[PDB]
């Protein structure tokens, strides 16, 4: 049957991580102590495990996993660790630390993959500006790259905001990152957390959030994505679709990823939450999960992933509507800009929770030329650090070179130059 | 994983220390007597960062004291948390150091550094992960500046791959404490400037300044300042020992906060602090909270912060808050504010923050500065060093040790070097 | 269906929506709390919401709203806010302060119109004299007028009384909207708070009143107004109907508005109250609610619009008899003067109110040239104030320029000019 | 939004301050400890625009308190409502100004100006949507005069585009209370002209009448008057603070009552008063509450309202009452006395009207008249002044602090500019 194995990196990924299982959890009824297939293995006792890698090299977050709620949910291995932090470097991830304990990580990705028959591959939690998000994760996906091939890797990130920042060695690390992410990722899924606080100002009515909820925000999305294989509907998508979908060429596979309604007790009902107006909602540019204007960008390809009552007809009538705005601007050589996925199960509400019951929800992910604004903002910011040698000794001091520096400035250049031609 | 090994050298080192010891035991739920009786898991998940576990559940603080001359010791042990501490990790000599770097550094100091080097050994050997060692000591003194600097250069020559981190109490421009302050302070500053992670400076003056202008305190002891000192210190590892949202480390810090390997030298504060008068009259919002850590009157160096700008400030809060709020505070200071951050560092501001507050507050924050306006001191430091040396004034004391000229020129240099470099940043 | 949008705007009109939110729950059963569609947006939970825009650059109104009885019945969008009012300028409304709100009010609007199919229009409740109501009430006509064009923009407006006044620099203002909504709004109701005052004394034999009441009547008449969307009846008038019948020139388009009968419990048993009686009873000049005679002046076209138990050989009798009177003077051009409007749902009482149960009531709206007068008055006080250049600072301070009130004037003066020809 | 901060200096000032902040307490339901012990929600919803919310429900208001000489302050906070306030925001000096208004604006009062505008910005800071300033004091002292003129110009300079009122008490034409009184009127009217938007005149005389006159008191004392203004300056602001028929509000007010920016002086009133003795026989009628208003006697200015003609008049009226009623009688007293009234503004009179009563009452009012009578106040201030200045007597303690006689010069041409002004529309 149809199986993924699930793999968080960090604090943010296991963070994030956490609200996902919680969410699984609730969807599937299983209680705290294990008592579905996709997502859990089952054992000879009415139990069900977790069928994840939870990696971190300070052991703090894991700590706390392993003492917390849904401690005899996953496994005592499952969940690794570490001794010391990356501490926003690297090279401490990807060359020094991180080939202490990779090994053991793909020892357990491989057993896991034994237990399978039938993976669909990978979905990863990391983070872009992280010490260990950043280099033990590329270090990961090259092993994984090497190993599986044709298995599909898809990547959730936390791309840094342009306005915000809680690191000042975060150019560097990303810009690291995506040199060595560029040809092993097949997706690489943003959430940007300026944009959720924008998004909670904004539709929720709620001007005193916490990374509890944006984490929560973020499963409710990952639940979206993976919703097709674990319940029935029409349109049944596969992990192995969205590359298909969403990658025109192999370097261009950054897509953003949003979700509609996102919306408080108050005024669910006095909308009325028909498709049309999610599907509008989904396009609007200030309800985007990052800060990009997709008004300063063309679209390549959008995929839908509508979930819960939806009538398809009124789904085709909402992208013709979407089609028929000006805005709304597409590429010349991509008419066919739209993946339709539909699911008859509802989501789900977690209890305490900032979101509310709905009839019908939607996710969208949409690959364009917005990003590329965002891509030069970082590429400028590092000019602007490493023009002076800033915190290189770091970098240096732990494997790095002077000159990779550069390659991946050069690597960057190129990204944009391609994006820029695609925008013609 | 991730122990601390604490040194105190001297007079002042010793006593900000024995007020350190007091702070993190009661952190912790830990009694004089070494006994836990908090109410938390918490407390206990992490102890092993500052102390040893015992025969008994005794748990002693992984710290060593050095002195040259026993008065300062003794009274410590005869203080409240004295016989908390191991009876072995007194190191001691008999002959004092007269305010003299020479005599800590290559005379008496020479003598009693290996005794102290054997302990600190035998101390990391009982690390599963020794992160590193924290140092605390005065600048102008004999025992604190000469010891305390040899001591740093023998551990970075065995542990060069670990984190050596200082809390160096320095001079004040007004009111000095002794008359040789400016050959010490420039002979110790040095030695740290090459053997040194990075250097938390303390400015006596600018403590009395906080006790009376916030917190309206008529009548500080310097067990209050050591308070507050103590307080910072607790701040820097709180990351280490409890969880938390945004998870720091001292390497961590070190990363964000050490752009070029020279300038390791930051500005500490600690908020909220308020008079006992008007508390009730203050609202605890992390915005006000913010605005006190950037205020340089909460400032603990002696330095006008608006006279340079900052290349990088690490901020760790303390409590619930919200990470929406901390993150829209940061940028409403750059943006409005974007000449006193340097423009080619994007971002100057990281933020850390751990769920447990420190007892008897809901909120607190810490803050680490690495400010172009610590040149100031510097530069203050080298005209006073200057006045004497040309007239080689008090020179024989430190020439009957050994030391030659040539070593005072060096250091001059030295100096005169870091505070070009600050200037260029400048 | 036929649908409708209502727009609020000011501390008057907000007032006056109030009023006219609690006759329309009295009239289709609506509870408090939404427990039609001409009006009412219908959710998927049996509850019934208004299509309605409330605006306020002061948030005190707002705020009482959302505090008071109805807060349940009204989105919490639909209800907008500000931060600072516009202090009887129309400067801060048109310039200033409006360019900051006006755009959400816009995306609100749209919203609106996409949940309906078929959107007759707007109907708009502001008030010429105020701060808000003048300038930013204009600016949001004119970009009404840019966006939709073909969709019917009535107006509902109160105009400032001659002998009476409640702000001293009122005559700016409304000459500015004057200005600024001559060539946007198709209709602009009028009702004047002395003329009120004068019927409530004569008619009602009440000498002790309060806005409340008046905001009441007001209701009662938008209610006759819009009475033909929602019931059924001989003769079913529309909000674009309104245009072609009441407006012979562009410029041309301010009609008074009269209800009968506005009587009291003691004289409703004295008086027959047949159709012809209360038809008399809305031509006479005492019961008019503006400060006009209209025996100085010729009606162009009126409109009538009977509600209730009404013979249509009744009203055509009562339509003969005033057409005999020497008122009543009519234009030359005009000979067919007359539109008749009925329903057979009679008016509804609201408990606590003023007026007593009808069998049938009747709603008048008049486009004279007893106006002309009025407007001529406006303009001589204007001149009287801006001769010494009194206020002007104010204005000007934030983005007004001398010169356009001159072109003001001039409007003005050809506007007199133009119903003067009309006159002849 | 609308937050409003309260400025007041000197001894009457700070005197008036207090009363005032009494008041809006009671009216709110905050008692001297800052706890809320109201029956409405209405009494809370707006409570931010006068007071700032703290740990543990504490209400402190945003008035910042300002003296060159400790004794009035300290009267203050040891009165019944004092210790309401922070006490971070009484800003004070040590030497008097001796009633001299150079030792206010240039000398003693330059010295502390900025820690007092420190204080102000962190104010501000606090507030979601500030307002503007409010501002009590005499305009016959140093401290209130000088330093309060200085403050004014200082923050106008900063927030140009904010609300700046004053309540100012005058000299008053028979008994002046200090003898350089015309020369300290003079230089502080001199920058008020051009530094604020308006300035409520209150004359201490007109108190002393209507306190004896009207209210029948045999004895009335400073807390009584104080009463009175601060009942007058509770009113202009009612509107901010509370639902109404017509929601008023400081701008609002501004924009109907200014009609030329330089002429910006009121003579405030409020109504009803009336004697204990005589209360049953006084029926409580809109009516009666507007003769009252427009009374000459019911005046808090040192004018004949009758030797001039009003070029307008605000009316806030407090309590339920027929709108309807209320416009008739405006119409009335315009018609009846269209002399009083300058005929280039038609509708000389605007109204606004708030819900809630002040305690006691069913129902109040406040009165705020631009007459062209103020002139007369002005001219009679020029001409003690002049009488003294051609003399140049007691101008050496003017001069000594730096102030040159051209400064007087172009004060008392200010002056007679106004003077000319206001004659133009008499
Ligand atoms: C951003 C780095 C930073 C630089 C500046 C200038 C910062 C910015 C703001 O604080 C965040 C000032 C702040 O918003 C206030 C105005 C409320 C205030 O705190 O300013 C100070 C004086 C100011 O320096 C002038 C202060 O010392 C300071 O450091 O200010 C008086 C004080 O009296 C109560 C109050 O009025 C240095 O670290
Ligand atoms: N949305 C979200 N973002 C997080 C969370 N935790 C951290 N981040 C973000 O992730 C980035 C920091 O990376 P972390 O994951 O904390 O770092 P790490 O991977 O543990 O790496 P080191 O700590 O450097 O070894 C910042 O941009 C944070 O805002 C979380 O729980 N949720
Ligand atoms: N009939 C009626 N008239 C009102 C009401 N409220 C205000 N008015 C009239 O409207 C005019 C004042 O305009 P407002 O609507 O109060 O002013 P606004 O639109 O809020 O503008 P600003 O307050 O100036 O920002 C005066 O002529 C009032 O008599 C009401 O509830 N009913
Ligand atoms: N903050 C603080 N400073 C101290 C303390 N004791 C001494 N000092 C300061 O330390 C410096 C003197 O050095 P000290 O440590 O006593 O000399 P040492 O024993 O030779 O190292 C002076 O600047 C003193 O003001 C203390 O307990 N707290
Ligand atoms: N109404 C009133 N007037 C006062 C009060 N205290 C002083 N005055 C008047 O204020 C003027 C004297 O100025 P004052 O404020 O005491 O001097 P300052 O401290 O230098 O500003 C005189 O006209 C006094 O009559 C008071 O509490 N109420
Ligand atoms: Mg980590
Ligand atoms: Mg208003």
């Amino acid at each position: 049957m149809r199986e993924c194995i699930s793999i968080h990196v960090g604090q943010a990924g296991v963070q994030i991580g956490n609200a996902c299982w919680e969410l699984y959890c609730l969807e599937h009824g299983i209680q705290p102590d294990g008592q579905f297939n996709t997502f859990f293995s089952e054992t000879g006792a009415g139990k069900h495990v977790p069928r994840a890698v939870f990696v971190d090299l300070e052991p703090t977050v894991i700590d706390e996993v392993r003492t917390g709620t849904y401690r005899q949910l996953f496994h005592p291995e499952q969940l690794i660790t570490g001794k010391e932090d990356a501490a926003n470097n690297y090279a401490r991830g990807h060359y020094t630390i991180g080939k202490e304990i990779i090994d053991l990580v793909l020892d357990r990705i491989r057993k896991l993959a034994d237990q399978c028959t039938g993976l669909q591959g990978f979905l990863v939690f990391h983070s872009f500006g992280g010490g260990t998000g950043s280099g033990f994760t590329s270090l990961l996906m090259e092993r994984l790259s090497v190993d599986y091939g044709k298995k599909s890797k898809l990547e959730f990130s936390i791309y840094p905001a342009p306005q915000v920042s809680t690191a000042v060695v975060e150019p560097y690390n990303s810009i690291l990152t995506t040199h060595t992410t560029l040809e092993h990722s097949d997706c690489a899924f943003m959430v940007d957390n300026e944009a959720i606080y924008d998004i909670c100002r904004r539709n929720l009515d709620i001007e005193r959030p916490t990374y509890t909820n944006l984490n929560r925000l973020i499963s409710q999305i990952v639940s979206s994505i993976t919703a097709s294989l674990r319940f029935d509907g029409a349109l049944n998508v596969d992990l192995t679709e969205f590359q298909t979908n969403l990658v025109p060429y192999p370097r261009i596979h950054f897509p953003l990823a949003t979700y509609a309604p996102v919306i408080s007790a108050e005024k669910a009902y006095h909308e009325q939450l028909s498709v049309a107006e999610i599907t509008n909602a989904c396009f609007e540019p200030a309800n985007q999960m990052v800060k990009c204007d997709p008004r300063h960008g063309k679209y390549m390809a959008c995929c839908l992933l509508y979930r819960g009552d939806v009538v398809p007809k009124d789904v085709n009538a909402a992208i013709a509507t979407i089609k028929t705005k000006r805005t709304i601007q597409f590429v010349d050589w991509c008419p066919t800009g739209f993946k339709v996925g539909i699911n008859y199960q509802p989501p789900t509400v977690v209890p305490g929770g900032d979101l509310a019951k709905v009839q019908r929800a939607v996710c969208m992910l949409s690959n364009t030329t917005a990003i590329a604004e965002a891509w030069a903002r970082l590429d400028h910011k590092f000019d602007l650090m490493y023009a002076k040698r800033a915190f290189v000794h770091w970098y240096v001091g732990e494997g790095m070179e002077e000159g990779e520096f550069s390659e991946a400035r050069e690597d960057m250049a190129a990204l944009e130059k391609d994006y820029e031609e695609v925008g013609v | 994983m991730r122990e601390i090994v604490h040194i105190q050298a001297g007079q002042c080192g010793n006593q900000i220390g024995a007020k350190f010891w007091e702070v993190i035991s009661d952190e912790h739920g830990i009694d004089p007597t070494g006994s836990y009786h908090g109410d938390s898991d918490l407390q206990l998940e992490r102890i092993n960062v500052y102390y040893n576990e015992a025969a008994g559940n005794k748990y002693v603080p992984r710290a060593i004291l050095v002195d040259l001359e026993p008065g300062t010791m003794d009274s410590v042990r005869s203080g409240p948390f004295g016989q908390i501490f191991r009876p072995d990790n007194f190191v001691f000599g008999q002959s004092g150091a007269g305010n003299n770097w020479a005599k800590g550094h290559y005379t008496e100091g020479a003598e009693l550094v290996d005794s102290v080097l054997d302990v600190v050994r035998k101390e990391s050997e009982s690390c599963d992960c020794l992160q590193g060692f924290q140092l605390t000591h005065s600048l102008g003194g004999g025992t604190g500046s000469g010891m305390g600097t040899l001591l740093i250069s023998k551990i970075r020559e065995e542990y060069p791959d670990r984190i050596m981190n200082t809390f160096s109490v320095v001079p004040s421009p007004k009111v000095s404490d002794t008359v040789v302050e400016p050959y010490n302070a420039t002979l110790s500053v040095h030695q740290l400037v090459e053997n040194t992670d990075e250097t938390y400076c303390i400015d006596n003056e600018a403590l009395y300044d906080i006790c009376f202008r916030t917190l309206k305190l008529t009548t500080p002891t310097y067990g209050d300042l050591n308070h507050l000192v103590s307080a910072t210190m607790s701040g820097v590892t709180t990351c280490l020992r409890f969880p938390g949202q945004l998870n720091a480390d001292l390497r961590k810090l070190a990363v964000n906060m050490v752009p070029f390997p020279r300038l390791h030298f930051f500005m500490p504060g600690f908020a909220p602090l308020t008079s006992r008068g008007s508390q009730q009259y203050r609202a605890l919002t992390v915005p006000e909270l913010t605005q006190q850590m950037f205020d340089a009157k909460n400032m603990m160096a002696a330095c006008d912060p608006r006279h340079g700008r900052y290349l990088t400030v690490a901020a760790v809060f303390r409590g619930r808050m919200s990470m929406k709020e901390v993150d829209e505070q940061m940028l409403n200071v750059q943006n409005k504010n974007s000449s006193y951050f340097v423009e080619w560092i994007p971002n100057n501001v990281k933020t850390a923050v751990c769920d447990i507050p420190p007892r008897g507050l809901k909120m607190s924050a810490t803050f680490i500065g690495n400010s172009t306006a610590i040149q100031e001191l510097f530069k203050r430091i080298s005209e006073q060093f200057t006045a004497m040396f040309r007239r080689k004034a008090f020179l024989h004391w430190y020439t009957g040790e050994g030391m030659d000229e040539m070593e005072f020129t060096e250091a001059e240099s030295n100096m005169n070097d870091l505070v070009s470099e600050y200037q260029q940043y400048q």
